[PDB]
RNA sequence: GGAUGUGUCGUCGCAUAGACAGCCAGGAGGUUGGCUUAGAAGCAGCCACCCUUCAAAGAGUGCGUAAUAGCUCACUGGUC
């Protein structure tokens, strides 16, 4: 239900680009 | 597991099984192989452990009821008459006697769902399958 | 199978892998003792719906079928047996095992069809030729369908000894 | 931001823009735009649009990056095609419904680029498997 | 180290030897590493 | 209760028209099967386990991740 970069249909995940 | 109504108490002895079949109600079935007494309490452990490695069917067969109470020490003593018409209740199983036998399930699905069941009795049991055909 | 002896005393044997049994009609109720193995082998095919060949020691083919055998407990092990030697037009009745076959509308459904009845008594069969089984249908089966003995097909004359009405087998629900 | 390459695959919807659980660190931590994928992709979603068409990539570093679309979720327009929009818990004991050959003619001539099998029948009978399934019924066939 | 009464395999590694009249269980993995003694 | 510790009887079994274990190489497309989920794609859990090609390669062993992925298996050929 939450993390950072992490899961595949909420929301976080992680983090760059 | 327990009895409905009786009279209520009892004695011990024994020889070998004398009414325990082999196939019938099933496919493949469990057979004692000592002379014990079956807690209706290590029935239950059984039945319930078969259950778990089934999820339907039900193709269980307990053809072992306990139609036999037990007593105890109400706690030490001794001056005073016999006791405890309630310690738990017994069903006397002897060599060759069938108290399992699922049916429906695959050869393996069969050969656990005993091996586990036999894990929990105070004796040594075989699984057994056919050719079993005296009167019908 | 060629069983030999046939005393009373089966000493020479009990040791020796060796079953003991008898068979008979009416007429001659001659005394016997087979292999153990070779019945061993033998009878499961066959079964009770199964004649074979008896030269007993000397020479003399005789024809029967496999009455009543009796096994040991505490070993699954057999140790007697009971031959009732074929006749030629009528042997008795005889006992048949209920067989399923192509998957039932009731297994895949919900649940599954059990078999009420194992084996099968019915009314003379006819020496000669005597059903050693006897498939049935399941398929139509659905939530709760029992199927009795005045259903399944019949193996051209033979008939019924078993009660019609009864419950042969029956689709088993789930849990 | 580096030299770094090499390849990931994924499943994005049509006509629909990625803000982070689709993408943004997915592959985006890889040195790759995705506001330069909510457009490029997302373009061509629209002669199919109304879907998750899967989608490969292919990296090669710095801010560059590729992709190929393929063939939408035909699971979609079924439904659309008798009325249900999600899928059956039992698909042999409870089954959505049942359908004509003859839509099965374009779904090899979409899927076709995918589809190696033999000739004709071969993919024939593979839908059907799928079909089969799923939770419906094959129209017509055999003698009759 | 499992020191267990009932040493039985775990996976298709559990090598069941007969060391110095013991048996044991050298697995590639080795959380599965048994021996009664 | 456990274990390729030895002795002896029985059962399948599978097999120079060249298996088992070893080895080089392969491994399928549908499909991240449908179902379910915050997602799970051969591998948490219902349903099934069909199709195509082939010498082959099973909607699937287990390990592994938040699922991906990666790593091997069952099936296939040559070397002995």
């Amino acid at each position: 239900i939450a993390s950072a970069s992490c899961t595949t249909x909420i929301c976080t995940c992680s983090c760059s680009s | 597991k327990r009895t409905k109504f009786r009279k209520q108490f009892r004695g011990r002895m024994t020889g070998d099984a004398k009414g325990g079949d082999y196939v019938a109600f099933g496919d493949y079935g469990l057979i004692a192989m000592e002379p014990a007494w079956i807690k209706s309490n290590q029935i239950e452990a059984c039945r319930i452990v078969m259950s778990r490695h089934f999820r339907r069917g039900g193709k269980i067969y307990i053809r072992i009821f306990p139609d036999k109470p037990v007593t105890k020490k109400p706690a030490e003593t001794r001056m005073g008459k016999g006791k405890g018409a309630v310690e738990y209740w017994v069903s006397v199983v002897k060599p060759g006697r069938v108290m399992f036998e699922v049916a429906g399930v695959t050869e393996e699905q069969a050969k656990e769902a005993f091996r586990l069941a036999g894990h929990k009795l105070p004796i040594q049991t075989k699984m057994v399958k056919r050719e079993v055909y005296d009167e019908a | 199978m060629e069983l030999t002896a046939k005393p009373r005393t089966p000493k020479q044997k009990l040791d020796e892998s060796m079953i003991a049994a008898v068979a008979y009609n009416k007429e001659n109720n001659v005394s016997f003792a087979l292999d153990r193995k070779a019945f061993d082998r033998a009878f499961r095919q066959q079964s009770t719906t199964g004649l074979f060949d008896i030269t007993v020691e000397g020479g003399e083919t005789f024809p029967a079928l496999v009455k009543a055998v009796q096994m040991d407990k505490r070993k699954r092990a057999p140790i007697h047996v009971d031959f009732y030697m074929v006749t030629y037009g009528e042997p008795v009745e005889v006992s048949v095992p209920v067989h399923t076959t192509g998957r039932s509308q009731g297994e895949v459904q919900g649940g599954l069809v059990d078999i009420v009845v194992h084996n099968l008594q019915i009314v003379a069969p006819g020496p000669r030729r005597i059903p050693q089984e006897l498939v049935v249908d399941v398929t139509k089966m659905n939530i709760g369908d029992h199927i009795t003995a005045g259903d399944i097909k019949l193996p051209e004359g033979c008939t019924l000894a078993a009660d019609p009405e009864l419950t042969v087998v029956s689709v088993l629900p789930p849990r | 931001m580096k030299k770094v390459a090499g390849i990931v695959k994924l499943q994005l919807p049509a006509g629909k823009a990625t803000p982070a659980p689709p993408v943004g660190p997915a592959l985006g931590q890889y040195g790759a735009n995705i506001m330069e994928f909510t457009k490029a992709f997302n373009a061509q979603t629209a002669d199919k649009g109304d879907a998750i068409i899967p989608v490969e990539i292919t990296i090669y570093a710095d801010r560059s990056f590729t992709f190929i679309t393929k063939t939408p979720p035909m699971s979609y327009l079924i439904r659309k095609a008798a009325g249900i929009g999600k899928g059956s818990s039992t698909p042999n004991k409870a089954k959505v419904g049942k359908l004509n050959w003859d839509q099965v003619l374009e779904i090899a001539k979409t899927k076709m680029p995918d589809l190696n099998a033999g000739s004709v029948e071969a993919a024939a009978n593979t839908v059907a498997g799928t079909a089969r399934s799923m939770g419906v019924t094959v129209e017509g066939g055999p003698n009759a | 180290m499992k020191v267990r009464s009932s040493v039985k395999k775990m996976c298709d590694n559990c090598k069941v030897v007969r060391r110095h009249g013991r048996v044991l269980v050298i697995c590639s993995n080795v959380k599965h590493k048994q021996r009664q003694g």
